[PDB]
């Protein structure tokens, strides 16, 4: 997962 | 006590998709967000909006879009939707090139500034961070009125996209619209995209530091109906  | 649908369009839809940035706002690629504008741009036109999407684009082009987006003639509309797709700090998005505030963004459809819009709502979807904050988990009408912003998260806090599925906030915004999009309430299907995406994810890191957090959506709504897009 990434992060906005 | 439900807006009138009763106009030979239902609205535009203007879908901001910004994946690639400027070295200079050293912002990341934003993997997973072409699938997000493509879903999206098949539920919004599935509801009957008539979107377009724009990618990669700047501040100024942002606020250009939306400045003359508000100019049109919305008589013929019932509404009118704009969903962002990027980067983000608290009160404001990134442009490819820098930060623009939402504030900027939105006010151009107050009820003194977007007359045809008037006494009609005005959506705006937000997928973007709002901060570095990560949620560990627990196991006469007012210029202002007719609004809505569906943020992805809650002031001060990160959002979470994954790179081959989408943000989550759209992953679960997609589902409830396509099921339900036509025969709920727009408050309904938001509450139901909030229990979504609180319960149904959970991020999965490397770096401890950002594995296993949690997020809940958040919804303000300034509308004086209830909205259904039939």
């Amino acid at each position: 997962d990434e992060v906005x | 006590y439900q807006y009138n649908m009763n106009f030979e369009k239902l609205g535009k839809c203007i879908i901001i998709n910004n994946k690639n940035f400027d070295k200079v706002t050293g912002m990341g690629v934003r993997n997973g967000t072409d699938k997000d504008a493509e879903a999206l741009f098949k539920c919004f036109r599935s509801l009957g909006f008539d979107v377009i999407v724009y990618n990669d684009c700047s501040c100024a082009k942002m606020q250009d879009l939306l400045k003359k987006a508000s100019e049109e003639d919305h008589t013929n509309a019932a509404c009118f939707a704009c969903i962002l797709l990027s980067h983000g700090e608290e009160n404001v998005i990134y442009g490819k090139d820098g930060v623009t505030p939402i504030k900027d963004l939105t006010a151009h459809f107050r009820g003194d500034r977007s007359k045809t819009l008037l006494e009609k709502p005005k959506l705006f979807f937000i997928q973007a961070c709002r901060g570095t904050e990560l949620d560990d988990g627990i196991q006469k009408i007012p210029v202002e009125a007719d609004f809505l912003f569906a943020y992805s998260t809650v002031p001060g806090y990160y959002s979470w996209r994954s790179p081959g599925r989408g943000s989550w906030f759209v992953q679960a915004l997609c589902s409830i619209l396509e099921e339900h999009g036509k025969d709920l309430e727009i408050m309904q299907i938001l509450t139901r995209v909030n229990d979504r995406v609180a319960r149904h994810f959970e991020s999965q890191s490397d770096d401890p530091h950002f594995h296993e957090k949690k997020q809940i959506p958040c919804v303000v709504s300034m509308l004086t109906k209830e909205l259904y897009f039939s």
